[PDB]
């Protein structure tokens, strides 16, 4: 899914190569990603993820990990 | 504000995020966007590697400034 | 230089493709080694003006450039 998440995004970027500033084609992307809000919210806030690793040292418990 | 939402990723591949300008053929200036390895932003930074550009400056702007200024670069 | 920075490349260009000295200096060996008759009537004027030693037909601030858009 991930992998697929790339090559979607990847057209994306392979559709605005050619931008102008307020160029059509891009100010429909952010016209999508307004209309997609919340919604791409959540795939952006998927990624908080090492990241928390500190939050381990922290209180670990036996070197291997485990908390 | 959708990107206000969303800084954190932003600010995770600020360092890595490279970027820069090409007359690329609509003859409009293109912003193209590319991966840098963390390693390339790592050895360009410490060594040789950053004397080797002042070394490099030093030898364009006492010997080019000219036709070949893009092209010794 | 810097005028001529705004085209890409471009001052290098102005000062070979465009005035680049010399070639006032081949045209002066044109016009000298040109009969009196067989002139156009933009080397004629130049011919004139040259041997009024007026000096006007030497580009000055104006260029091709500047004159167009």
């Amino acid at each position: 899914l991930l992998d697929l998440q790339k090559d979607m995004v990847v057209m994306l970027l392979s559709l605005l190569e050619g931008n102008v500033v307020n160029g059509m084609i891009a100010r429909q992307m952010v016209d999508m990603l307004v209309e997609s809000s919340s919604n791409v919210e959540m795939i952006l806030k998927f990624f908080d993820m090492i990241v928390g690793s500190e939050a381990f040292q922290d209180y670990v418990t036996d070197p291997r990990g485990l908390i | 504000n959708f990107l206000e939402l969303a800084e954190s990723i932003l600010e995770y591949f600020r360092p890595y995020l490279g970027r820069i300008e090409i007359m690329g053929a609509s003859r409009r200036i293109e912003r193209i966007y590319f991966e840098i390895s963390e390693t390339n932003r790592a050895q360009w930074e410490m060594p040789q590697v950053k004397e080797s550009k002042r070394q490099f400056i030093f030898d364009v702007v006492n010997e080019g400034g000219e036709a070949e200024k893009m092209e010794l670069f | 230089s810097d005028y001529f920075d705004t085209t890409p490349h471009g001052f290098e260009t102005h000062t070979l493709e465009e005035h680049n000295l010399a070639n006032y200096m081949f045209f002066l060996m044109y016009l000298i080694n040109k009969d009196e008759t067989e002139h156009t009537g933009q080397e004629s004027y130049v011919w004139k003006m040259y041997q009024e030693r007026c000096w006007d037909f030497f580009p000055a601030g104006d260029c091709f450039r500047k004159q167009y858009e």
